[PDB]
């Protein structure tokens, strides 16, 4: 992986030896040029892994999540460009600067073979994150992140160096030999909530999900896009890794959680249905995606871990063509009022084109790998309960309203009468869609890349 | 007959030639405990570095 973290950090130079006028092109440039380098993950075996050393390696189940990764960078670059023009110099080198370290964290958060050093970059990219949020973000507590690491990470911390002291060691590839049997007791009950609870937060799961509808709404476009696209889904990979050594104790002690799932992917779905904010209503649509990667995760069944993978990779598309349509209306209104301006399919028909194929792929519409990992997990669950096909069913028709009456609020109607400052689509805005959607298409067309490790 | 004798004399040194064997053990002391073994061997580098959980070196 080494062949992918020395030019992620070559961008360093890249962007502060440039001219005043070139970070972005050569920013961009180079970060294409890496993203097309990424595809030489996908040498990858029916029974091996790519294992490059001691510290790296990357089975199907990181490949996509890595591809994702380097392909998202030149589109927060893309995306974040034209609200930064107005920005002084250095401070923009300093917002691709925390961009190009938070991928540099993410690509061996992924590929991390040893768990506590996944777990090390796994905290790492909150710091990035939350200077990005807090300082490049519009509007102004702070309790959240003392709820977050109580029952989180430190748990997790105690957890790993718990393993590390029994095991010997906190290699995957190690635990894969030599997992032992979890029995029912008190010690093992925490064990497994200390080991799970942090990625629980950073799916998120419902109950634990407020934070996500107002760090969306405080963040830029390129926070929202790295939070919905790659930072929900370092939980899923955290809980695909960590469910291996929880065994056979998650097999009754997933039965609360995925309550708080299955109705959970009810209710926001149904708050979806009565938002104001187009963002937020983006966020929660994102909280009960992540629901049923949740659910899949923990049912455990080989269905539901391919559903999942591709559920995570198609609404890391998804979800961020929305913020990225989200973000072209609010460089337009100055607000996020999903009522306020209407009817742009009479102004903006090709970005209205955008936006019927963003809520087709997130009511997953077939043949789209949304549809394909939503497929998926609901044929495992149907397999784990033959009622829970009810509570999905239900959501698959909510899932269908809320991304439709999000598409007739904003693109039908009347236009609003008083809004006069909706300008054309800039080649910039639609080529940030296109190359949102145009992957997600083409995944259809071949979707066994991803589909996890045990397609 | 009797020299007295100088200054200096008396605090001297002298040697006694007694038929009395030495007291080879005069503090009763009983036996030591063995020392603790000393090291020895060529020292060969770490066994794959610190082995402090995932640095290689
Ligand atoms: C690897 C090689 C691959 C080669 C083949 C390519 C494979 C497909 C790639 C994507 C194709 C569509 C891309 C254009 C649509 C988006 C932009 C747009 O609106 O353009 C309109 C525009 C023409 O309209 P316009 O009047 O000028 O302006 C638009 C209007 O303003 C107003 O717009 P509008 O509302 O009038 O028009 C929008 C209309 C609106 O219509 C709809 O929304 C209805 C669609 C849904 C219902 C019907 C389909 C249901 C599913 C069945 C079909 C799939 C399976 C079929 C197989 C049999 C059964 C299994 O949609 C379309 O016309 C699009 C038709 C194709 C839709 C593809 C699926 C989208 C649906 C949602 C996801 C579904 C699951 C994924 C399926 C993926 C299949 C590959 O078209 C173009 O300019 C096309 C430019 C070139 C596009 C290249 C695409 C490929 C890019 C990849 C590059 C790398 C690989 C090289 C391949 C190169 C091939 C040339
Ligand atoms: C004829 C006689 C002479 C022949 C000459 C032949 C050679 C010619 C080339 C001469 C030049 C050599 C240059 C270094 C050699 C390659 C070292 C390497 O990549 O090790 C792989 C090492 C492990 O991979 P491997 O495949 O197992 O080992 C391959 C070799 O066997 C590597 O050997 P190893 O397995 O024995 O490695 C030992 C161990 C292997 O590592 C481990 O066992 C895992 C522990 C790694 C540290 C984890 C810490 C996590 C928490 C803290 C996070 C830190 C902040 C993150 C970054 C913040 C912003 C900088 O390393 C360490 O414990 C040292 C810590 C990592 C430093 C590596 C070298 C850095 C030099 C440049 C520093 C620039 C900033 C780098 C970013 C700082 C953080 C890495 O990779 C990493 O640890 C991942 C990060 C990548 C390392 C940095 C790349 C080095 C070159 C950078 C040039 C570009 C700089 C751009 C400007 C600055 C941008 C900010």
């Amino acid at each position: 992986m080494l062949k992918y973290i020395i030019p992620t950090m070559m961008l360093m130079p890249l962007t502060w030896l440039s001219k005043n006028s070139m970070i972005w092109i050569n920013t961009t440039l180079h970060s294409l040029l890496i993203s097309l380098t990424s595809l030489l993950l996908l040498n990858q075996f029916g029974d091996n892994s790519l294992n490059f050393s001691l510290t790296f390696f990357s089975d199907s189940l990181s490949t996509p999540l890595l591809i994702l990764t380097m392909w998202l960078l030149p589109l927060m670059l893309m995306a974040s460009q034209h609200h930064l023009s107005k920005e002084n110099l250095a401070r923009k080198k300093l917002f691709i600067s925390m961009l190009i370290l938070l991928q540099l964290f993410l690509i061996m958060t992924f590929t991390a073979t040893e768990l506590i050093f996944f777990y090390i970059m796994f905290e790492a990219t909150l710091v990035p994150t939350l200077i990005i949020i807090t300082r490049w973000g519009n509007q102004t507590a702070g309790l959240y992140f003392l709820f977050y690491t109580l029952a989180g990470s430190l748990p997790l911390l105690v957890a790993l160096i718990y393993i590390q002291n029994t095991m010997g060691s906190l290699n995957f590839l190690i635990l894969q030999y030599w997992v032992q049997p979890m029995p029912n007791s008190w010690s093992n009950t925490f064990m497994w909530l200390a080991c799970m609870m942090a990625f629980m937060v950073k799916m998120p799961l419902y109950g634990l999900h407020l934070w996500l509808p107002k760090a969306h709404v405080e963040a830029p476009i390129a926070g929202s896009m790295v939070l919905a696209a790659i930072l929900l889904k370092l939980g899923g990979y955290g809980m695909m890794r960590i469910t291996l050594l929880l065994n056979p104790i998650t097999d009754f002690m997933a039965y609360p959680f995925i309550m708080l799932s299955l109705w959970g992917m009810i209710m926001t779905s149904s708050i979806c249905l009565r938002q104001t904010d187009l963002k937020s209503l983006i966020a929660y649509s994102s909280v009960s995606h992540m629901a049923l990667v949740i659910v899949a995760i923990l049912i455990q069944t080989p269905w539901s871990y391919m559903g999942a993978t591709a559920l995570m990779i198609a609404h890391g598309l998804t979800s961020s063509m929305l913020f990225c349509l989200a973000n072209s209306n609010y460089e337009r209104v100055h607000s996020r009022t999903m009522i306020l301006a209407r009817g742009l399919q009479t102004l903006l028909p090709l970005m209205a084109a955008w936006w019927l194929l963003a809520s087709l792929t997130n009511l997953a519409l077939p043949p789209s790998i949304n549809l394909i990992g939503e497929l998926f997990v609901v044929m495992s669950t149907f397999s784990w309960s033959n009622i829970t096909i009810i509570l999905m069913g239900l959501n698959m028709v909510i899932t269908a309203l809320y991304s439709l009456y999000m598409l007739i609020t904003t693109q039908r109607g009347k236009h609003t009468h008083h809004i006069n400052n909706i300008l054309p689509s800039f080649t910039r805005e639609n080529a940030l869609m296109s190359l949102h959607m145009l992957p997600l298409l083409l995944l259809s067309l071949n979707p066994k890349i991803i589909l996890g490790p045990l397609y | 007959g009797w020299v007295r004798p100088d200054l200096g004399e008396l605090s001297k040194v002298t040697k006694v030639k007694t038929d009395r064997p030495l007291p080879e053990n005069p503090y009763h002391s009983r036996a030591r405990p063995e020392p603790n073994p000393e090291v020895e061997g060529d020292l060969k580098p770490a066994r794959h570095g610190s082995r402090l959980f995932f640095w290689t070196m």
